[PDB]
């Protein structure tokens, strides 16, 4: 069957330079044409201009026609994108897509990632947030994490290693000018239990390859 | 390049259409964080695995994408392409009109002992379960607003189809303790709602 599949994400810092690959299978490379597109966070489609997988000539959007390359391997069936001298404005995701000719576009990669930040990969701070009945109801408290100043994304964050999961809320990152992500997590538990019951803060970040158990005490 | 319009709505059951208008079709759907799908071809066609809803509409001055008895898993992003290189028609927005407003619930934890322990401070304001998605947070220092170490996402769809956001004041140990109180303020449709903490607590 018909699939184009891209590389994973890509975090360089400005200045450096990345190749995108696109891996087309289920028909042949050579007859159709690859174009590539971009699309920064919260913005529509860029297209960029498309490679013929014929010859092996590209032909770039103006703008595009600098620092960005497209390249092909027949033998590995594999349409690149090489982009140097990257820089902040570059943070987007880049498809790839076949041209059927009077179909689209109709097959497009899962798309790529590339993040291009300043900030060097950072573990999180993890700090905890005490019990607090006001905002909840039922003679229940709130309680959570502060997982602090982490870079790059994602977070992993569990409760009492996995085993407490009903009144979990993670809410997602907020990237601050830093750059850097915070988020916070709160689980919900009943009043009864604190403070005979014991709950740890299970926070998981592979990009730093950090972990840690941080427990939730209820006050002073 | 192209023009669409910014932004559509209608109801379940509603018909819906979106616009699309010399040197110049193919319609593409794309649902949130993945990538683009071939919507319309030729602009009269659908490929397998599209609904009967989608019908798409040539004029020879402009093209038109018609959603006839709109459905909740359509709402997404809708993409027109015509064409002399391959040109883009911009983004439109479409969001159901469905479900009620709700009233956000707001949470606020001042920073732990062991945040200021290590020279460092941090008001946290969560709120949860509000639609629509539009809410403005402001920042108090003792009844005097506060911007400067403000940060803030753009709320996002929870589990349950309502809408989340969290709002981050970061402070100096000194400034936390000099005030006699620090409040998140929330508003949401005409109302609001400040949660209020102390360092004295």
């Amino acid at each position: 069957q018909v699939q184009l599949v891209q590389s994973g994400s890509e975090l360089k810092k400005p200045g450096a330079s990345v190749k995108v690959s696109c891996k087309a299978s289920g028909y042949t490379l050579t007859r159709y044409a690859m174009t590539w597109v971009r699309q920064a966070p919260g913005q529509g489609l860029e297209w960029m201009g498309w490679i013929n997988t014929y010859t092996g000539n590209p032909t770039y959007v103006q703008g595009f026609t600098g620092r960005f390359v497209f390249s092909l391997d027949t033998s590995v069936s594999t349409a690149f994108l090489h982009i140097t001298s990257l820089k902040a404005e570059d943070t987007a995701v880049y498809f790839c897509a076949r041209e059927g000719g009077a179909r689209g576009f109709d097959y497009w990669g899962q798309g790529t990632l590339v993040t291009v930040s300043s900030a060097s990969t950072k573990g999180p701070s993890v700090f905890p947030l005490a019990p607090s009945s006001k905002s909840t109801s039922g003679g229940t408290a709130a309680k959570g994490c502060l997982v602090k100043d982490y870079f790059p994304e994602p977070v992993t964050v569990s409760w009492n290693s996995g085993a407490l999961t009903s009144g979990v809320h993670t809410f997602p990152a907020v990237l601050q000018s830093s750059g850097l992500y915070s988020l916070s997590s709160v689980v919900t538990v009943p009043s009864s239990s604190l403070g005979t019951q014991t709950y740890i803060c299970n926070v998981n970040h592979k990009p730093s390859n950090t972990k840690v158990d941080k427990r939730v005490e209820p006050k002073s | 390049v192209l023009t669409q319009p910014p932004s559509v709505s209608g109801a379940p059951g509603q018909r819906v259409t979106i616009s699309c208008t010399s040197s110049n079709v193919h319609w593409y759907q794309q649902l949130p964080g993945t990538a683009p799908t071939l919507l319309i071809y030729v602009n009269s066609n659908r490929p397998s695995g599209v609904p009967d809803r989608f019908s798409g509409s040539k004029s020879g001055t402009s093209a038109s994408l018609a959603i006839t008895g709109l459905q909740a898993e359509d709402e997404a992003d809708y993409y027109c392409q015509s064409y002399g290189s391959a040109v883009f028609g911009g983004g439109t927005k479409l969001t159901v009109l469905g479900q009620p407003l709700a009233a956000p619930s707001v949470t606020l934890f001042p920073p732990s002992s062991e945040e200021l322990q290590a020279n460092k401070a941090t008001l946290v304001c969560l709120i949860s379960d509000f639609y629509p998605g539009a809410v403005t947070v402001a920042w108090k220092a003792d009844s005097s607003p506060v911007k400067a170490g403000v940060e803030t996402t753009t709320p996002s769809k929870q589990s349950n189809n309502k809408y989340a956001a969290s709002s981050y004041l970061s402070l100096t140990p000194e400034q936390w303790k000099s005030h006699k109180s620090y409040s998140c303020q929330v508003t949401h449709e005409g109302s609001t709602v400040e949660k209020t903490v102390a360092p004295t607590e």
